[PDB]
């Protein structure tokens, strides 16, 4: 279930809460490095 | 575990612990119409209403658990078939 | 594992390799050198007497004084031990190495030779 | 006089993705084309017994911002952020590559993932097997300067360039246009 | 062919600082990507300079009637001495849980095999998998067995 | 005919308040090969001196400071079953143990050298760079 | 073989209390000369002593500097062992470390070495010295054999994994490389 | 044989952790260490006149 | 600490030969825990004076192995003993030289038996007299596990055997 | 490639020997020392 | 071999590190738990340049037998292919064999009239440079 | 006139581990600590081709 | 592995070997070096025909 209060991870909530109020996209490009541009919604395992 | 948190005496509903139905959550989950992928799980069945309500499968002496949620369960195991056979041959 | 060159020794060749690892290849410096590094704090004087100690023991008993044939300079007795040809009693162009000379300061010597014939201090 | 060229190049390069039944069918190569069945089922069960997490759904990342110190606004920036990254390092800047090639960024430079069968500097050499229809794709254009939000619409309006459908290939598909509402400072940041 | 170096333009004009770390963000753009081998790049892209501070920084969260964590995640105090992993990122609260009630996790013993991997992000151009982001191993109290 | 060589010693630097000494090195000019005559002295020097300038040689700590090796450890790591705070200045005078998992779990496999420097210029491993150890979900 | 004379006797020592001298190796057999029985090094008794750390702790009969932390710790630091004497009323730490066997092959690390004859001289480095540290290093070799008939059960033994390292190693860098290569080389002329 | 007395030892035990199996000697305090490298060896040539 | 009757007169020369395990009932972790996951297991007994040579086949992770074990007698015609943390006591009580085998092995004060059989499949009446054993052994019905009826290791190789003798 | 490793990307806890050789590090500009702990301890530690 | 299932299933119990993202050691000092933070990083940022400049490898002489040069303290090993013995392996049952090319050392920064760095192959990149 | 000289040899080397030693607070071997402590300040010969 | 045979063998002589500080360690000591000398020069190969 994707809309909810979900339990957020240790370094990821960590790094959200340590980022600037006013924008600055030097820490946003090192997150979105570290953690990605996606998260998941669907899918099945499917082996190839 | 809310229910049981201090009891401090509990009435046996079911004597032995049986094994539940395989493949019991399929008959659980939400259908999306729309999508061709049905849902995830919307009704529990795990939940049995304390009545130990059981089946026995053929060569399988090891009782199932239902459900509460599944008012009636039938095995009738049985195939259902299509055949192509083309043969060509030039000399 | 010395007899056959088959996969089947390979096996059990590494299996003892686990089991009892000898050393591969080790780098190494001279034993004054840990001196320095000790918790006793400084130790030059006694450094710099166990290094020249150390120049003259590495002049004293270098393979070069040793036997002429690989020589190998052990105690108070010269052998190479064979050359693997087994004609005579110490197995004997052919090459050879001089020894350093004394201190002039200059150290020559003479014989291809590889490697350097001078030093100087 | 008698001369003689003989050459059989041959090769492979299987994609088998359990962790240690990989080994097996891929090692197999060696003379036997077909896997063993046996194997086979062992690298079913094993690969059963650990997930193969790609092939998945996604979603925009920002959007887990729910409850955090100055939320909507790190959300805001968060999607900005995300749209000056992937608009940065846009693999529409590299040059097309050869061969039908699929370029890509890592950091400061372009890779030319090569397509199967083929190999070199730009995807160039290698042509002895396409084994498909051929010829050269579209690609769309690195999206223009944003819209000056006069109506809140967006115009980078992505073009045609450089790689133009030549070979027969089917035009880079999607939308010409874009249109949204622009956020100037969303509302002045939700009143 | 021929090969291709980077060049990069000036960088973007300043940003604010509110951050109480000041460091006035200066990203630039790399206007022509390497090629061919070529030189991929020499100069780093960010710049992290002296700045001025406007803005007060943002404070810590309200922690309201919630448990705090050793990280920080505040959590409901229905998981107080629960048996298990409660804050689901440390054992640090702990509750000096000695007497678990409720038999805690009633006897289940495994999740799903590697649902850490399902925990983790994804990333769509580089076809390479990110860092686990939602936290799947939580349990809320709520035995699903 | 390439015999290492080093460079000359460089100038004394000022005597360091917190550390109170003063240092001198040099750097490698012409790498040793052929069995050559190496560079088998010290590529540094250490002097004592006289401190007499303000340092702030000491950090505080919120927590506990533990015993031998100094570190800020919570209190909420004491008493927890677990050598926390180095060799063997935890768990001193704990009336319970508690905190510990039930199964005795091992620590994952190769976690060690992943745990320790690298050297990017050589390829080689190196010292222990980071804590690898226990500190149970 | 030809050996120069005696030195002259160095001055007697209190704790040593012995005499030395000492001469050169001029010249050893080479082809076909005689050798030389006797040795460049002699030693003599004497009747000549005088007098015989300054840290927290010193061991009783070796120089071995020690902290006081190290004292009543449940490890021997000094061979003599005043380290773990006396001490009545102390509390001795498992740690669940001396369970664990250190490294093998730290011996061969803690011997020196000598260039001219490729052989191991006496210790160098103390390989039983841990200064109460106790870092472990997880082993590869944990996957060799056992067996369990009364249950049916085969998997690798779970007894010992674990390597402990001495206080004078750094890392023992639990790694795997290897690199096989043959040469062939034929000719005919 | 040895001319004098191989089984004295001094003070704490000196581990000789090493070997094919998993077993532990002792080392006495008169040989200054042990090791238990094994190398081994063997040649073989021939020649024709 | 149990003790029973073992086979009167029993001869492990009559014995030797190809056994195959088809049931063991006892209460371990590896039987519960991954119970699900046992294979195949065959037998191979040679007699060795008083002692017994134990040969064990099975398919760990696909590829066989071979157990190589000595019961050492423990003076008495019957029992056997077994060395590695435990002693393991064999005791063959009910068995005949054609059809079917019945051990019992004792380790830390627990109880366990084993049913070894010439050739599948295993007739009605040995079943029932090994549940009727089992459950005289303090033993509960549900301790007890089927192993497969096929993928039994021909023979080992050098590399893949074990060397408890 | 078997398995995936990551380091936290903030709040992590430091060896005590490096922590010991750091605090034994000076403030004024020595290269000697430093070039020893590149040489012992590496010039980059693993994130990723 | 066919028994390389064995390989599969135990490098799991000794895997080696594949791939490797670095990060600079002064970014691992924080100033929570060592004062005079900057002024550190500052000195290590200093001494990882002088380091990067004194192990380079390249000042090593350069080998033969497509040798690859090697640093290690003040000792310098040169790693032949499979097929030469010897020091520098000058010594080889082969004539004419093809050199691959290897870059020496790279010349020193400008003082701010324009960084550039000169590299001859006597096959990497060379013409860096640095904005002032 | 017929030569034939072939040498076919193989080195391979397969590392268990590396190690690597300390350098800074070295604990030396008792025996070779009071080596040290009995060696004159006086330049001897003897006593230092002993040690 | 069971039993082993010397093959290598490092050289020592026996008056170092000699107990020190005993009753006439040094003169003990340099009569039996005299005493190998004389040995090992008294009858060999050398003088043989
Ligand atoms: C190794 O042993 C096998 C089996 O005896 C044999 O077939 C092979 O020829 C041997 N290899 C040699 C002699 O090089």
């Amino acid at each position: 279930n994707n809309p909810e209060f979900l339990q957020l991870a240790e370094p990821f909530w960590k790094e959200l809460s340590h980022l600037p109020s006013l924008y600055d996209y030097s820490a946003y490009r090192r997150l979105i490095d570290q953690y990605g541009t996606h998260y998941l919604q669907s899918g099945s395992l499917g082996g190839e | 575990n809310s229910d049981e948190r201090d009891c401090g005496r509990t009435k046996a509903v079911c004597t032995r612990k049986y094994n539940p139905i395989p493949s019991v959550q399929l008959m659980g989950n939400g259908f999306h119409f729309l999508a061709g992928e049905p849902r995830g799980e919307v009704l529990d069945n795990s939940f049995t209403g304390g009545i130990c309500k059981t089946v026995k499968s053929s060569r399988t002496s090891n009782p199932y658990r239902v459900p509460a949620n599944l008012e009636n369960v039938g095995f009738e195991v049985q195939t259902a078939t299509d055949f192509y056979k083309d043969l060509t041959s030039l000399g | 594992l010395a007899q056959n060159r088959s996969t089947i020794t390979y096996r059990s060749w590494g299996r003892s390799l686990k089991y009892n690892p000898v050393v591969i290849d080790f780098e190494m410096q001279p034993i004054h050198e840990v001196l320095r590094h000790t918790s006793l704090g400084p130790l030059e004087a006694k450094r710099q007497n166990l290094r020249r100690a150390l120049d003259q023991y590495l002049m004293e008993f270098n393979a070069c004084r040793c036997g002429p044939c690989v020589p190998i300079l052990e105690g108070t007795s010269c052998r190479c031990q064979c050359r693997l040809g087994s004609l005579g009693a110490a197995c004997e162009a052919d090459g050879s190495w001089s020894c350093w000379s004394s201190w002039s300061q200059e150290r020559r010597r003479e014989c291809s030779c590889p490697g350097r014939k001078v030093q100087t201090q | 006089a008698a001369s003689g060229t003989q050459n059989n190049v041959l090769r492979g390069e299987p994609f088998i993705r359990g962790a240690g039944f990989i080994s097996g069918l891929s090692y197999l190569e060696l003379d036997n084309p077909a896997g063993n069945k046996r194997r086979y089922s062992a690298w079913a069960e094993s690969v059963t017994n650990l997930p193969q997490v790609i092939k998945q759904k996604l979603t925009p990342l920002y959007e887990l911002v729910k409850e955090v110190p100055c939320a909507s606004v790190k959300k805001l920036y968060l999607k900005w952020a995300l749209e000056e990254y992937l608009d940065e390092f846009d693999p529409c800047h590299c040059r097309p590559c050869q061969n039908g090639g699929l370029a890509t960024v890592e950091g400061t430079h372009c890779l030319c993932h090569c397509k199967p069968y083929t190999f070199g500097a730009a995807c160039e050499q290698g042509v002895l097997v396409g084994n498909q229809a051929g010829g050269v794709d579209g690609g769309w254009s690195c999206w223009s300067s944003w819209s000056p939000c006069v109506q809140g619409k967006k115009t980078r309006s992505r073009e045609c360039n450089n790689p133009p459908p030549s070979g027969g290939g089917r035009s880079c598909v999607g939308e010409t246009t874009e249109s949204t509402q622009c956020e100037d400072e969303e509302l002045e940041h939700l009143r | 062919s021929s090969p291709v170096n980077c060049q990069w333009d000036f960088y973007a004009p300043w940003s604010e600082c509110n951050g109480c770390t000041k460091t006035q963000t200066r990203r630039r753009s790399v206007a022509v990507y390497g090629q061919y081998g070529g030189q991929p790049c020499v100069g780093n892209a960010f710049e992290t300079q002296s700045c001025e501070p406007t803005r007060g920084c943002p404070t810590e969260e309200g922690c309201g009637e919630r448990f705090r964590c050793f990280s920080g995640q505040c959590i409901s105090k229905s998981l107080v001495c629960n048996g298990d992993s409660d804050c689901d990122e440390d054992s640090a609260d702990e509750d000096r849980c000695e007497d678990s009630e409720r038999r805690p996790s009633c006897d289940i013993d495994k999740p799903p095999p590697n649902i850490e991997l399902t925990g983790n992000g994804y990333n769509e151009l580089t076809g390479q998998f990110r860092n686990r982001v939602i936290n799947t191993k939580s349990f809320g109290g709520q035995c699903r067995k | 005919p390439i015999d290492c060589e080093l460079s000359s010693w460089s100038s004394w630097t000022t005597c360091d308040p917190c550390q109170k000494k003063r240092y001198r090195y040099a750097y490698l000019l012409q790498p040793s090969q052929f069995h050559g005559e190496p560079c088998n002295f010290s590529d540094k020097e250490v002097e004592d001196c006289v401190t007499n300038r303000p340092c702030r040689s000491q950090v505080r700590c919120e927590g506990f400071v533990c015993a031998q090796t100094g570190r800020c450890v919570n209190r909420r790591l004491l008493c927890n079953g677990d050598n926390d705070c180095g060799d063997q200045s935890d768990e001193a005078n704990c009336r319970r143990i508690y905190k510990k998992c039930q199964h005795e779990m091992d620590q994952y496999w190769g976690i060690g050298s992943l745990a320790s420097g690298i050297n990017l210029f050589t390829n080689s491993f190196e010292g222990p760079v980071l804590d690898h150890r226990y500190y149970c979900s | 073989c030809q050996l120069s004379n005696w030195s002259e006797w160095t001055d007697c020592f209190p704790c040593q209390d012995k005499k030395y001298r000492h001469r050169s190796l001029l010249q050893p057999n080479k082809f076909g000369g005689t050798i030389c029985s006797g040795d460049i090094w002699d030693q003599a008794s004497c009747s000549s002593s005088t007098t015989c750390c300054g840290q927290d702790f010193q061991c009783k009969e070796t120089g071995r500097c020690l902290k006081r932390h190290l004292v009543c710790n449940g490890d021997q630091d000094c061979l003599d062992g005043s380290d773990e004497d006396d001490c009545e009323d102390v509390r001795a730490i498992d740690e669940d470390c001396s369970q664990y066997e250190p490294i093998p092959g730290s011996q061969k690390a803690a011997l020196g070495y000598n260039i001219l004859t490729q052989e191991d001289a006496q210790s160098v480095y103390d390989a039983s010295y841990y200064g109460g540290q106790c870092e472990t290093v997880y082993n590869g070799e944990w996957r060799e054999l056992r067996y369990d008939s009364t249950c049916e059960r085969l998997y690798y033994g779970d007894d010992e994994k674990y390597f402990r390292k001495p206080y004078n190693f750094l890392k023992y860098h639990f790694e795997a490389l290897a690199d096989t290569g043959i040469s062939s080389e034929f000719y005919d002329n | 044989s040895t001319p004098f007395d191989n089984e004295f030892y001094n003070g704490l035990c000196n581990r000789d952790r090493d070997g094919n199996t998993l077993t532990y000697y002792r080392r006495p305090w008169n040989v200054a260490s042990l090791i238990y490298e094994t190398k081994g060896e063997k040649n073989f040539r021939t020649e024709h006149y | 600490i149990s003790t029973i009757q073992p086979k009167a007169n029993f001869d492990a020369q009559q014995f030797a030969g190809t056994w195959l395990l088809v049931a063991v009932g006892s209460a371990c972790r590896f039987l519960q825990e991954q119970g699900h996951r046992a294979e195949a297991t065959t037998l191979h007994v040679a007699p060795q004076g008083t002692a017994m040579a134990v040969s064990t086949f099975r398919k760990l992770d696909g590829i066989c192995w071979q157990v190589r074990q000595l019961y050492g007698d423990t003076g008495v015609l019957g029992r056997f003993l077994l060395q590695a943390r435990g002693a393991v006591h064999v005791v063959v009580a009910e068995t005949d030289y054609q059809s079917f085998a019945v051990l019992y092995l004792e380790r830390a004060g627990q109880l366990s038996v084993k049913l070894y059989a010439r050739s599948l499949p295993v007739s009605d009446s040995v079943l029932s007299g090994f549940e009727q054993r089992v459950q005289e052994a303090h033993l509960t019905e549900d301790q007890i596990f089927y192993f497969p009826k096929y993928g039994f290791c021909e023979a080992a190789d050098q590399f893949h055997v074990l060397d408890e003798v | 490639e078997v398995a995936h490793y990551k380091l936290k990307p903030r709040s992590l806890m430091l060896h005590y020997e490096f922590l010991q050789r750091v605090k034994r590090l000076p403030l004024e500009y020595s290269y000697g020392e430093y070039r020893d702990l590149f040489r012992d301890f590496g010039t980059h530690y693993i994130t990723e | 071999a066919d028994l390389m299932q064995e390989w599969g299933d135990a490098v799991q119990y000794n895997p080696a590190i594949i791939k490797v993202k670095v990060e600079p050691l002064y970014e691992l000092v924080t100033a929570t738990d060592f004062a005079y933070s900057s002024t550190v990083r500052q000195n290590m940022k200093q001494a990882l340049e002088e380091f990067q400049k004194e192990v380079s490898s390249c000042h090593c002489a350069p080998c033969q037998g497509n040798g690859v040069p090697v640093l290690k303290g003040s000792r310098c090993d040169c790693i032949c292919p499979v097929g030469s013995q010897g020091l520098a392996c000058e010594v080889s049952y082969r004539k004419n064999t093809p050199i691959d090319g290897k870059w020496n050392c790279w010349s020193n920064w400008s003082s701010c009239s324009g960084r550039r760095k000169t590299r001859q192959r006597q096959s990497g990149p060379a013409s860096e440079t640095l904005d002032c | 006139n017929e030569k034939k000289f072939i040498f076919t040899r193989i080195f391979t080397k397969v590392q268990t581990a590396h190690f690597k030693m300390r350098k800074d607070d070295i604990m030396l071997d008792e025996g070779m600590l009071q080596s040290l402590m009995e060696l004159p300040d006086q330049y001897n010969y003897g006593m230092y081709a002993k040690f | 592995n069971d039993a082993p045979v010397l093959i290598s063998q490092k050289l020592s002589p026996i008056y170092n070997l000699v107990p020190v500080k005993m009753k006439n360690a040094h003169l003990k000591k340099q009569n039996l070096e005299r005493a190998i000398e004389d040995y090992i020069n008294e009858f060999s190969v050398r003088k043989c025909h």
